[PDB]
């Protein structure tokens, strides 16, 4: 699941 | 400057279609992702899905899988919201919102689209008068559809002591709604009151006069 | 829903409130990235704080964001009108998913309190006489927006036929509300009376009209 995402990642990868 | 401006509202019959626009302007489209955020009457804000706009790989939460499609179409830097098999309870305003980062979730948004689904058909109201050291007086506004409906009184000359009620949604899914008026007793039988409503979607006004 | 929020939070001018956000399920991880919207109805929600306590240089430094635990928490200092609104939380849950709370209605006590005034009407004639029959229950002038409206047929309650709307905001800043029941012209005149009972803040005003 990773919900400990990067903040500054972008989703739209 | 980030604008995401969304298509005006609809209102549908139960199983119909409705496809939803979401124009962008201001920065690269297939850069961020376009997220879906429905609220549905007297309920909060429901995240729905989103569309990567590079991928085209839509996601849809629970609840939104079956009938709704997310799509884009990049010559128009424009993201969709597709329904099929509209049901009443997808009546709701619909959102667009964009993703900046996952630090930064929904930092612009679409000023929202309301999509209403209704197995009503237009009808005119059916106008009654509600008979009155102050004295009452108003009309019901009786059975009409869809919104919306104006009411004045003689014409616009009588504005003072006025109050127009919000209608009421029924569940047989026709409005209802009153105007009244608190005049002077004494001015009973000396001034004649009619309450002007107007009804614009079924192409019907009623002046009704309403007397002791 | 995935994060509780209290449904609704009041303070009077110049006061500070705190608005709580508590995640539900485990899915929230670290629950690090929490942010929280404005929404003024009819207007597109705004990203006010985001990870927590970051806020964006464009919202107002009144709005700070904290967290203890898995409760994420709003507060607003220097309380003012235009911060009456709806405010949500809300939480990335891993898998390229979103989830908003329940929201909160924030509530600016600019305003003494006021009791609803009360009009009943009965039935017209020329309802009667198309065999239906519409009792009108017409709200106004009261603070805080929130009534209840049950009916009465002598003394036995009814809840068959009612319908009440949301409160509305007035022109002067107080609530308004309608209330319809709905009869047949047979009921109507069986029995000696109907009564309106509208309750605001503990308190209950009660109209009653009757066929004879
Ligand atoms: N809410």
């Amino acid at each position: 699941a990773n919900p400990n995402a990067n903040p500054n990642a972008n989703p739209n990868a | 400057q980030v604008q995401l401006v969304q298509s005006g509202s609809e209102l549908k019959k139960p199983g119909a279609s409705v496809k939803v626009s979401c124009k962008t302007s201001g920065y690269t489209f297939t850069t961020y992702a376009m997220n879906w955020v429905r609220q549905a009457p007297g309920q909060g804000l429901e995240w729905m899905g989103w569309i990567n706009t590079n991928t085209g790989n839509p996601t849809y939460a629970p609840g939104f899988t079956g009938r709704f499609v997310f799509s884009f179409d990049t010559s128009v830097s424009t993201a969709y919201l597709q329904i099929s098999s509209l049901k009443a309870e997808d009546t709701a305003v619909y959102y667009c919102a964009r993703v900046y980062s996952y630090g930064v979730p929904f930092d612009y948004w679409g000023q929202g689209t309301l999509v209403t689904v209704s197995s009503a058909s237009t009808k005119g109201p059916s106008v009654f008068p509600l008979a009155p050291g102050t004295a009452a007086l108003g009309c019901l506004v009786k059975d009409y559809f869809p919104e919306p409906v104006t009411v004045s009184w003689n014409s616009g000359a009588l504005t003072s002591g006025v109050h127009t009620f919000p209608a009421v949604l029924q569940s047989s899914g026709l409005y209802s709604l009153s105007s009244v008026v608190t005049v002077p007793s004494s001015s009973l039988g000396t001034q004649t009151y009619i309450c002007n409503v107007n009804h614009k979607p079924s192409n019907t006004k009623v002046d009704k006069k309403v007397e002791p | 829903s995935v994060l509780t929020q209290p449904a609704s939070v009041s303070g009077s001018p110049g006061q500070s409130i705190t608005i709580s956000c508590t995640a539900t399920s485990s899915n929230v991880g670290s629950f690090n990235l929490v942010s929280w919207y404005q929404h003024h109805p009819g207007k597109a929600p705004k990203l006010i704080i985001h990870e927590v306590s970051k806020r964006p240089s464009g919202a107002s430094n009144r709005f700070s964001g904290s967290k203890s635990g898995n409760t994420a928490s709003l507060t607003i200092s220097g309380l003012q009108a235009e911060d009456e609104a709806d405010y949500y939380c809300c939480s990335y849950v891993g898998s390229d998913t979103w989830v908003f709370g329940g929201g909160t209605k924030l509530t600016v006590l600019g305003q003494p309190k006021a009791a609803p005034s009360v009009t009943l009407f009965p039935p017209s004639s020329e309802e009667l006489q198309a065999n239906k029959a519409t009792l009108v229950c017409l709200i106004s002038d009261f603070y805080p927006g929130a009534v209840t409206v049950a009916w009465k047929a002598d003394s036995s309650p009814v809840k068959a036929g009612v319908e009440t709307t949301t409160p509305s905001k007035q022109s002067n800043n107080k609530y308004a509300a309608s209330s319809y029941l709905s009869l047949t012209p047979e009921q109507w005149k069986s029995h000696r009376s109907y009564s309106c009972q509208v309750t605001h803040e503990g308190s209950t005003v009660e109209k009653t009209v009757a066929p004879t």
